[PDB]
C-alpha cells in the first residue's frame, strides 16, 4: 500500500500536471459525441438508405 | 543542448516507453495464466 | 506533415469505405460504432489539417 | 488425528503460499506500471508552461 | 511453466507490437465473408444455374 | 510485380475454373467452400493490382 501511496504520491502529480477531465467536458464527451454519431449517420441514415 | 536534450528525454521516454512496453507486456505476461 | 494528412485521410475513407460497407440492409450497429471510429481519424484531419494551413 | 491434521495444514499452508506468491507478479505489474506512469509524465512536464516550452 | 511465462513474457511483446484482431473486425471477418461468399455464389448460383 | 498479378490473376482464374466445375448440379457446398479459395487471392489481386497502378 505504500506503493499505493507512492501510486497515489505520483497520481497526483499527474492531476496537477495534468488536471483530471472536468465534468463539463464530459457532457461533452458523452454529448458532442453524440452528434458525431447521429449527425455523422444522420447523412448515412439518409444518403443511401 | 536543448535538442539534445529533447532527444534524449524523448528518447529516455523511448528508454521508459520500451520499459512500458516491457512492464505492460509483463501484465499481459500473467492474465492468461 | 501533409503527407501523413493524405494518409489519415486515405485511412479516413478506408475506414468510410468499411461504413460504407458496414451500412447496408440496416447494419447501422456496426455502421453506429463504425462511424464513430472514422471521427477519431477526422479529429487528426481537422486538427492536422488546419495545422497545415497555418504552417504555410 | 495427529497425521491428518498435519496434512491439512501444509495444504493449506502450501495453497495459501501459492496465493500469496501468485498475487506477487499480478502487483509488481503495477509497481513497474507505477514507475512507468510517473517518470513518463516526468518527461511530458518538462515541455508545459515556464518549462522548456517556456524555454522554446 | 517458465516457459509458458516465457511465452506469455513474448507473446504479450507480440501482442503490442502487433495488436490482436479487434472484435470489430470479427464481425467484418465474420459477417464480411458473408457477401464475399454469398455475393460471389449469388451470381454463381444465377448465372449458371 | 506486374507478373506475379498476371500468375495471381492466373490463378484466381484456375481456381475459378475449378469453381466453374465445383458448380454443377447442385455441389454448392464445395463451390461454397472453392469460391472462397479465390477471394483470398482476389485480395491480393486487388492488393497487388492497386499498387500496381501506384507504382506506374
Amino acid at each position: 500500500e505504500r506503493i499505493e501511496t507512492k501510486i497515489l504520491e505520483l497520481e497526483a502529480e499527474r492531476e496537477l500536471l495534468n488536471p483530471p477531465p472536468s465534468p463539463l467536458d464530459k457532457k461533452f464527451e458523452q454529448w458532442e459525441e453524440q452528434q458525431a454519431v447521429e449527425a455523422t449517420l444522420a447523412a448515412m441514415k439518409a444518403r443511401r438508405s | 543542448a536543448p535538442e539534445d536534450l529533447l532527444e534524449r528525454l524523448l528518447g529516455e521516454m523511448e528508454l521508459e516507453l520500451i520499459e512500458l512496453r516491457r512492464a505492460l507486456a509483463q501484465t499481459i505476461a500473467t492474465f492468461k495464466s | 506533415t501533409e503527407r501523413q494528412r493524405d494518409a489519415q485521410q486515405l485511412i479516413a475513407q478506408r475506414w468510410y469505405e468499411k461504413a460504407q460497407a458496414a451500412l447496408d440492409r440496416g447494419n447501422e450497429q456496426l455502421a453506429r460504432e463504425a462511424l464513430g471510429q472514422r471521427q477519431s481519424y477526422q479529429s487528426h484531419t481537422e486538427a492536422l489539417g488546419k495545422s497545415l494551413g497555418e504552417q504555410r | 488425528a495427529l497425521v491428518e491434521q498435519v496434512r491439512g495444514q501444509l495444504q493449506k499452508l502450501e495453497r495459501k503460499y501459492l496465493e500469496l506468491k501468485s498475487q506477487k507478479n499480478l502487483y509488481l505489474a503495477r509497481l513497474k506500471s507505477a514507475i512507468a506512469a510517473q517518470k513518463i509524465e516526468e518527461i511530458a512536464g518538462n515541455l508545459d508552461n515556464a518549462s522548456a516550452s517556456s524555454l522554446f
